[PDB]
């Protein structure tokens, strides 16, 4: 979720 | 930016490279052209990207696997010799350096891995691998490590590895399949299993190299070694009494060392093509020219008809060869990169214990068929407009495994953005874009900004 949403930020 | 009139020639670290500049100062004042020899790291990785923009050396040399690899994206020039210069290798040898029916590449020694011990820490060299465990525990006790090798490159590792049931790819009907990847079978399991026993027990430290297992042994601190042909000058500067011998056999069955063909390719992109053929075929593949090789660093079995019946009588041959026999020759495909490196991965997670053998062999698995991992495969199929006239985006997943599935060049791509409740992955009102582009790539961005 959280480190889930930091990914999507960067993907 | 690679020049006229002279050779630059590229071998390996650990190969005569000295022997082989001093075949260079000979042709140098025989012709007049000035032969040089380097031995950069990485050198197997490096030539295919050097000279794949026209700027590489003139010669290389590497096993006869790599080359498989080169001949495909054309960096090699197809050698001709003509059939009389061919008798005077082995017939076999050839089909080594052999690629699409092209010859890439000329012959020179056949090297395997071979067990080599302590004659005087060790009287009685060990039949097995499951002994080692036993007779180290012995050493440990009057301050010496049994066994040390380079566990850093998986061309010392797989021999046992492959020992119980584990191979590259299938042989079936005088070809290979790509598909069937025997690195994580049952066998291959067994070989990789008792190799981290030996790490998580003390008996070897998964740290351990190339230079560090070859010092130790010069130094008379360990009993045995996993080396080949090459490693045989040091062992001498050094004065050990050793033996070359079989290498262990692990659960009865006998450890199978891929086996390489020492090769040297012309390079495509290379002006000094003829020069180049007249130095190998006249200068070093000759009595003298692979003496003065061997004489640097010990060649193994060369492919040489001639001077193979004198090297033929060295014990220490005998040894190399009766374990190449045992082994297997390399393929030479270009999916033996892939392979390599698929294991190098393997064997360095399980060793520092990053991994458990079976994740780390499953993913093995995965690496060197080139395939989709267990989760993703199911975006293999997905194509939801297709039936596709021209360049497409095929179907691939990004680093949330989202399917992005086959869509024609051009064309924004919209897929459900993914939500996690915990691990638990769901898909809401929202959409992530991505666009396959115009050149048939997707974007390397997916726009992920409306899942909030
Ligand atoms: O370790 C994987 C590596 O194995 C082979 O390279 C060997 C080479 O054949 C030997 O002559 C010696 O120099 O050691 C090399 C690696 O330590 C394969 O040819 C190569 O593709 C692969 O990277």
């Amino acid at each position: 979720a959280h480190s889930n949403r930091k990914l999507m930020e960067i993907i | 930016k690679i020049e006229e009139g002279k050779l630059v020639i590229w071998i390996n670290g650990d190969k005569g490279y000295n022997g082989l500049a001093e075949v260079g100062k000979k042709f140098e004042k025989d012709t007049g052209i000035k032969v040089t020899v380097e031995h950069p790291d990485k050198l197997e990785e490096k030539f295919p990207q050097v000279a794949a923009t026209g700027d590489g050396p003139d010669i290389i040399f590497w096993a006869h696997d790599r080359f498989g690899g080169y001949a495909q994206s054309g960096l090699l020039a197809e050698i001709t010799p003509d059939k009389a210069f061919q008798d005077k290798l082995y017939p076999e040898t050839w089909d080594a350096v052999r690629y699409n029916g092209k010859l890439i590449a000329y012959p020179i020694a056949v090297e395997a891995l071979s067990l080599i011990y302590n004659k005087d820490l060790l009287p009685n060299p060990p039949k097995t691998w499951e002994e080692i465990p036993a007779l180290d525990k012995e050493l440990k006790a009057k301050g010496k490590s049994a066994l040390m090798f380079n566990l850093q490159e998986p061309y010392f590792t797989w021999p046992l590895i492959a020992a119980d049931g584990g191979y590259a790819f299938k042989y079936e009907n005088g070809k290979y399949d790509i598909k069937d990847v025997g690195v994580d079978n049952a066998g291959a399991k067994a070989g990789l299993t008792f190799l981290v026993d030996l790490i998580k027990n003390k008996h070897m430290n998964a740290d351990t190299d190339y230079s560090i297992a070859e010092a130790a042994f010069n130094k008379g601190e360990t009993a045995m070694t996993i080396n080949g042909p090459w490693a045989w000058s040091n062992i001498d500067t050094s004065k050990v009494n050793y033996g070359v011998t079989v290498l262990p056999t692990f659960k009865g069955q006998p450890s199978k060392p891929f086996v390489g063909v020492l090769s040297a390719g012309i390079n495509a992109a290379s002006p000094n093509k003829e020069l180049a053929k007249e130095f190998l075929e006249n200068y070093l593949l000759t009595d003298e020219g692979l003496e003065a090789v061997n004489k640097d660093k010990p060649l193994g079995a060369v492919a040489l008809k001639s001077y193979e019946e004198e090297l033929a009588k060295d014990p220490r041959i005998a040894a190399t060869m009766e374990n190449a026999q045992k082994g297997e020759i390399m393929p030479n495909i270009p999916q033996m990169s892939a392979f390599w490196y698929a294991v190098r991965t393997a064997v360095i997670n399980a060793a520092s214990g990053r991994q458990t053998v079976d994740e780390a062999l499953k993913d093995a698995q995965t690496n060197a068929a080139a395939e989709f991992s267990l989760q993703d495969q199911h975006c293999e199929s997905l194509s939801l407009a297709s039936n596709i006239s021209g360049l497409q985006c095929n179907a691939s997943v990004d680093l949330i495994g989202t399917c992005w599935p086959r869509s024609p060049a051009g064309q924004l791509v919209v897929r459900p953005c993914p939500a996690f409740f915990y691990g638990v992955r769901y898909n809401t009102t929202n959409n992530g874009y991505r666009e396959c582009l115009a050149n048939g790539s997707w974007a390397a961005r997916v726009n992920y900004s409306e899942c909030q």
